[PDB]
């Protein structure tokens, strides 16, 4: 039910499995060998992306689960200028 | 409740539903263009909007403003949008 | 299919999909006004089913979606507009790409009906938001991103 | 019926789904008074699942719910549930 | 319920008037001028496959189109109608 | 529908909670997803201990306060209750 994401800089992120299945690459990572079917952690070690981009993509996962199709006054997503051009690569790598 | 049935009346998400001049729907032609069949003016039928969220046919709004500059529903001055 | 896979273009970069999409496509004054009225959702559905490049852009940079949201008769033939927007989104056209003037199709919707329909059919993604924010912040993206994503920054 | 099966999460609404969908333009049936009947909470998750399904398959189509033609099966949990109603 | 039965008759009584209003407009657009009595025979001719219009129904519907500034009696004679 | 970002050292947990709900089941769900005994949890709201009886929506952060775009940064501490030592995420590289 809960999946674990580890950033390259040691930082861990835990979010709902439904929240992290909105990205195709993470869905592939959970599938396949080493699924670690303990149903509690399913940890994945992102060896490249830093901590802040992983925090931002977890925020995005929750943001898309909450507002997938509802509340047509959709809130804007606060991309910082410094975190941009690095979250784009992360989103591409995760196929969000 | 083990099982339940219902009916759902679906209609298009347009905020306006009827043109209260000819009392017709907006999807089909206005009475101005229903008279001379297809011809050439049937293709236009531009749905003019109003500042008071009042949407009617172009022909209906044209003849209405020819009569008076009052909204057909409320005593509001007509304006385009 | 044979005609699409040569990609014909008019003077203003209009691909063959765009002319079926556009309302400004000239129609002969004779009986062709009665039958072939553009835009026509049947033509767009057939062309996308025959493999038209739905992401193709003209000289001005407008996509098929950019042209179709600029339709000035959203309700007189609302079924046509709804069917063509559904077909365009289902084909894989980006609902977020930008023309040469850097305008969202929602920003170029110029109509409440088209805006509502496209927002209903917009399928948001993190990549789209990130690329749009990068373009708005005007960060130097060349030689710092994947080359396939360089195109993504190009149209988003 | 297969959409709830094709969902990424197993959503067991608990009510068999047989809801008709009918065009508002053609059918003469409608609702003149308010009759603002609130959805029962045991099936209020069903309509939200149906609104989720209907919006993506049929964009730009609101669904007013005419409850005066709407009927279901009775859960007599207070009666000890004899037979069905 | 017989109370709702009259409502259905009254509802189509609204529909028959709206069709007559469009029926008057259809003939008047193709002519822009006609005799008052000849139009009554014409609207009947175009409504045989549909609702049979009583004579009083055309009376009020023509009157309705008069105040909607679409039809008007001609200045030459009140028996001559004209698009406006 | 309030959103939380529970932090503890290098571990970050994203969780959605209701408007009026006590932190008792919040401690129980973080127990269930953290595989540690439930008696150690003591969450802090900006270096301040929070009342267990008080619902988290009334604890200081509301639905408008804790947007899903960037939820609250409610920390987490374990029994020796240890002092909070949450590691901040690495700053993004400065744009040229
Ligand atoms: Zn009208
Ligand atoms: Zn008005």
């Amino acid at each position: 039910m809960y999946v674990k994401l580890i950033s390259s800089d040691g930082h861990e992120f835990i979010v709902k499995r439904e929240h992290a299945l909105t990205s195709g690459t993470i869905k592939a990572m959970l599938s396949g060998p080493g699924q670690f079917a303990e149903n509690e952690t399913n940890e994945v070690n992102f060896r490249e992306i830093p901590s802040h981009v992983l925090s931002k993509v977890c925020m995005y996962f929750t943001y898309k689960v909450r507002y997938t199709n509802s509340s047509t006054e959709i809130p804007e997503f606060p991309i910082a200028p410094e975190i941009a051009l690095e979250l784009l690569m992360a989103a591409n790598f995760l196929d969000c | 409740v083990k099982k339940w049935n219902a009916v759902a009346l679906w209609a298009w998400d347009i905020v306006v539903d009827n043109c209260a001049i000819c009392r017709n729907h907006i999807m089909d032609l206005c009475i101005e263009c229903q008279a001379n069949q297809a011809s050439a003016t049937s293709e236009e039928c531009t749905v003019a909007w109003g500042v008071c969220n009042h949407a009617f046919h172009f022909h209906c709004i044209s003849r209405w403003l020819k009569t008076r500059q009052v909204c057909p529903l409320d005593n509001r001055e007509w304006e385009f949008q | 299919y044979n005609l699409i896979h040569l990609d014909p273009r008019t003077r203003e970069g209009f691909t063959l999909l765009h002319l079926a999409v556009n309302s400004n496509t000239p129609v002969d004054d004779f009986h062709t006004n009665d039958v072939c009225s553009f835009p026509n959702a049947l033509v767009t559905k057939l062309l996308l089913d025959c493999g038209a490049e739905v992401n193709a852009v003209d000289n001005e940079g407008n996509s098929a979606l950019h042209i179709i949201v600029q339709y000035n008769r959203p309700i007189s033939d609302f079924l046509t507009l709804h069917s063509i927007i559904i077909s365009l989104v289902e084909a894989g056209a980006h609902t977020d790409m930008t023309n040469k003037q850097n305008k969202t199709p929602l920003d170029k919707s110029t109509t409440g009906v088209s805006e509502i329909l496209l927002k209903t059919q917009m399928k948001m993604s993190l990549k789209c938001l990130a690329a749009r924010a990068v373009r708005a912040n005007d960060i130097n993206y060349q030689d710092q991103i994947p080359r396939t994503l360089e195109e993504f920054v190009g149209f988003h | 019926n297969n959409f709830i099966k094709n969902q990424d999460t197993v959503i067991d609404l608990g009510i068999s789904f047989q809801i008709y969908v009918l065009q508002a333009g053609a059918w003469p049936l409608t609702q003149a008074p308010s009759s603002t009947f609130a959805i029962p909470q045991e099936l209020e998750k069903s309509v939200q699942m149906f609104e989720l399904f209907y919006s993506q398959h049929f964009s730009g189509r609101k669904l007013t719910w005419l409850h005066y033609l709407c009927t279901g099966e009775v859960k007599m949990n207070y009666l000890g549930k004899p037979y069905v109603a | 319920t017989p109370q709702e039965m009259e409502q259905t008759r009254s509802a189509v009584d609204e529909d028959r008037k709206m069709y007559l209003q469009a029926a008057i407009v259809r003939i008047m657009k193709a002519r822009k001028v006609l005799r008052h009595n000849a139009l009554i025979q014409e609207v009947i001719s175009q409504s045989r496959a549909r609702f049979n219009p009583s004579i009083s129904m055309i009376k009020k519907c023509i009157e309705v189109l008069i105040d909607k500034q679409y039809i008007e009696r001609s200045q030459a004679s009140a028996d001559e109608y004209s698009y406006v | 529908d309030v959103f939380l970002m529970i932090r503890r050292h290098k571990t970050t947990i994203f969780t959605d909670a209701k408007e009026s709900s006590t932190v008792f089941e919040l401690k129980r769900i973080v127990e269930g997803i953290l595989k540690r005994p439930p008696d150690e949890q003591r969450l802090y709201k900006d270096d301040q201990l929070l009342d267990d009886g008080k619902t988290l929506g009334e604890c200081g952060f509301t639905s408008q306060t804790a947007r899903p775009q960037a939820p609250a940064t409610v920390g987490l501490a374990f029994r020796a209750f240890e002092a909070l030592c949450i590691e901040p995420f690495s700053s993004p590289p400065e744009l040229p």
